[PDB]
RNA sequence: AUUAAUAGGGACGGUCGGGGGCAUCAGUAUUCAAUUGUCAGAGGUGAAAUUCUUGGAUUUAUUGAAGACUAACUACUGCGAAAGCAUUUGCCAAGGACGUUUUCAUUAAUCAAGAACGAAAAACUAUGCCGACUAGGGAUCGGGUGGUGUUUUUUUAAUGACCCACUCGGCACCUUACGAGGAGUAUGGUCGCAAGGCUGAAACUUAAAGGAAUUGACGGAA
């Protein structure tokens, strides 16, 4: 009944078949067949005639999706978690020059990477930047919140400005005392 | 929005009453796919109401519907592939279909894509036998050999030039030696591109060859004759 | 940059993950 | 006996839309929003919604008489995000738990051949 | 365990702050184990050469 | 009527390239228009709001049209002097490298003044000694030389892909022989900041009101 398939490169194939008995475990804990091709160098998730959650099975596509694009293990039990979301945002189609962009995701990516690891406290997410593509985990507020940030940040704003932005929001929130107020009052 | 918060637009000013009830207005007819596949029995559709056998004639011809290609061909893999249809014709809660479309779907083809090879795409539009107008889009994969410790078996200019070149080839010459209807049951095997590497086979190696899309652009002047014969006069009751 | 608890809450974003796996105040 | 209808699921990030169908795709057989089964405005796509939405929708469809459903999950895509909607997943649970055979799941989003943004 | 680090990234292509010549890389390995007080930032001999 | 430099130009053979100009075919997505569908919100935000939405909003199906872009393939890169450079098939014209018992005959080089080419909110943690430079290794990209088998095929169509040894030139990467005032403190000076008393209020001890003060105040009997 319901498959799907998902390619993978062999420096990950090492991975998986040193993994390869925890997501078998997990998944037909949900009653979701997993199998392995190395040959085809893919990965496939099927359904057998037991199982009952649609939403878990394309939980299980986004967990062989999030495997092939080399996230580990933690992170992908992280998504098959119910209430968290994996997330693809892609940079490439903003800017002309190359040293430019990558200049501009170097600035994203911060000395010893501290701006990506504040932003990833601060959106409880994970974020991984590869290139042209940036994926990033976690619950649905914080992906939102990453969305405009990541855009705005291939766009020529900073990414520090985002941070203060973030904290100065979460406290302002936090104090239940305003619900109104459009809080432009105190953002820069 | 149902709660007590919002404020007062336009909004839910004056409103008429639900009493057309559209499901016991409504009427249930069944549709049914060519004889060349092999269930021809698929779905229903629903006609708004009788006062118009010209409602009827309108509604349930100028349909379109899509179905996937196990629920047509009873295929124990789920084949991936979508046919639409286009429907002209009705026999008593009983509707004719002709072809009308085929796509892949978007699992399958961001499942073919691949990181460290090469994709190749062709588009041919073509005039068939039965004087339909057609476009169809053919995708290939490169692949590496056994031998090869070479990570990565790219094609160059000249070879995705002529690849390009010989399936177009193909699929004209094969769409033009064939009608619409053995057209059809040409594509049901995938024979075709069994054809295309076993003809570039001089060429160049690969592992996945797949036509993505066949869109129509003019169809013909609907003949009773041909939709019947392919599908494979009627008397009443005397009411007093 | 110029900001004093932006930096050092910078710098302590390691930190705080690592002994945490937020009470970043 | 197995009549089949399917299910567009416009999967929001701000709203739950489930709208069963006829098999051609005109009839729309049912239809509720996220914003029109909840109560505040700031809680619509939450799967509260898309348990409420589903059983009304299960209502109308036991209402008609469809025994099988081909679900369509749709997220917003092109410009914004390929990503679908917790009240997405939530609806075709309580679907499926109000027992709609479950007759196909597909996902078609609207992905961009190459997406209209300023090359600055 | 930094250079099977680095490998990884590279051959699974991620984006990684860049440090100088001298030091090692800093991962969630020496934050959380302590290892900088221990080990240092680099050979300070080799620095000085 | 000397050679033809691991000096320079030139021709030819096969190539190479998201190099260039000109049309051409097409992908989807978006926006609008029109056709049908069920009728009660859609949007955005942390929550809000502006706005659209009984002349049927959003949404599902159908086409239609315009204006931008050609994703996944996409990078350890190729091409261009730089900015720049990604669908298709033609047309035109340039260019590198390979290979040749091919041609001339030193025609080469470093360049100041002059000229051509350069989308023109931009930037915000990045930095490795330098060289007239010795050896190297694994990777790539492009061509040739040879062997070897696969994969191929065979009187018919492009004799292509892969293994390895060799050979030139690139982009990169990796190890190596060698050499040419910041701080803080104090301040009897200088320029500036300047300080407070209930408010009305001052030539009037002067009204209402105002905050401050908030358990009103005054006598007896035990």
């Amino acid at each position: 009944e319901s498959s799907f398939m998902t390619l993978f490169p062999k420096y990950r194939e090492s991975y998986l078949k040193t993994i390869w008995n925890d997501v078998t475990r997990a998944l037909d804990k949900h009653n979701i067949a997993c199998v392995l091709d190395l040959v085809e160098g893919s990965m496939t998730v099927k359904t057998t005639r037991k199982t009952y959650d649609p939403a878990i099975i394309l939980k299980a596509r986004d967990l062989i999706k999030l495997l092939a694009r080399s996230v580990p293990f933690p992170q992908a039990v992280k998504i098959l978690q119910d209430d968290m979301a994996c997330d693809v945002i892609k940079i490439g189609n903003f800017v002309t020059n190359k040293e430019r962009f990558v200049k501009r995701r170097q600035r994203l990516v911060g000395p010893n990477g501290n701006t990506l690891k504040a932003l990833e406290l601060l959106t409880k997410c994970y974020i991984l930047v590869q290139g042209n593509t940036v994926s990033a985990m976690g619950p649905f507020k914080g992906l939102k919140e990453v969305r405009r940030v990541v855009e705005d940040c291939m766009k020529n704003i900073h990414p520090i400005y985002h941070i203060k932005e973030l904290m100065i929001k979460r406290e302002l929130a936090k104090r239940p005392e305003l619900a109104n107020e459009d809080w432009s009052r105190f953002l820069p | 929005a149902v709660g007590k918060n919002k404020r007062l637009s336009k909004g839910k000013k004056g409103q008429k009453k639900r009493v057309v009830d559209p499901f016991t207005r409504k009427e249930w007819f069944d549709i049914k796919a060519p004889s060349t596949f092999e269930n021809r029995n698929v779905g229903k559709t629903l006609v708004n109401k009788s006062t118009g056998l010209k409602s009827a004639s309108d509604a349930l011809k100028g349909r379109v519907v899509e179905v996937c290609l196990a629920d047509l061909q009873g295929s124990e893999d789920h084949s991936f592939r979508k046919i639409k249809l286009r429907v002209d014709e009705v026999q008593g809660k009983n509707l004719l279909t002709n072809f009308h479309g085929m796509d892949f779907t978007t699992d399958k083809l961001r499942s073919m894509v691949r990181k460290w090879q090469t994709l190749i795409e062709a588009n041919v539009t073509v005039k068939t036998s039965d004087d339909y107008v057609l476009r169809i889009f053919a995708i290939a994969f490169t692949r590496k050999q056994a031998n090869q410790v070479k990570r990565h078996s790219y094609a160059q200019s000249s070879h995705i030039r002529a690849i390009r070149k010989v399936i177009s080839e193909i699929l004209t010459k094969e769409v033009q030696g064939s009608t619409l209807a053995q057209l059809t049951s040409k594509l049901i095997p995938e024979v075709i591109n069994k054809e295309i590497e076993n003809a570039t086979k001089d060429i160049f190696p690969l592992q996945n060859i797949h036509v993505r899309k066949v869109k129509l652009l003019k169809q013909p002047k609907f003949d009773v004759g041909a939709l019947m014969a392919l599908h494979g006069e009627e008397k009443g009751k005397k009411v007093t | 940059q110029n900001d004093l608890e932006l930096q050092q809450f910078l710098r302590e974003s390691h930190l705080l993950s690592a002994f945490n796996n937020i009470v970043y105040q | 006996s197995q009549v089949f209808g399917v299910a567009r699921i416009y999967a929001s990030f701000n709203d739950t839309f489930v709208h069963v169908t006829d098999l051609s795709g005109k009839e729309t057989i049912a239809r509720v929003t996220g914003g029109m089964k909840v109560k505040a405005d700031r809680d619509e796509s939450s799967p509260y919604a898309a348990m409420l939405a589903a059983q009304d929708v299960a209502a109308k469809c036991k209402e008609v008489g469809i025994t099988a459903v081909h679900v369509k999950i749709r997220a917003t895509g092109g410009t914004r995000t390929k990503t679908p909607g917790p009240g997405g997943q939530a609806a075709l649970r309580a679907l499926a738990r109000s027992g709609l055979r479950i007759g196909r799941i597909e996902d078609v989003t609207p992905v961009p051949s190459d997406s209209t943004r300023k090359k600055g | 365990r930094i250079k099977k680090y680095e490998q990884e990234a590279a051959e699974g292509g991620i984006v990684l702050s860049k440090v100088k010549k001298g030091q090692f890389r800093k991962i969630e390995s020496t934050y959380k184990k302590d290892i900088e007080r221990r080990i240092g930032g680099s050979i300070k001999a080799r620095d000085k050469e």
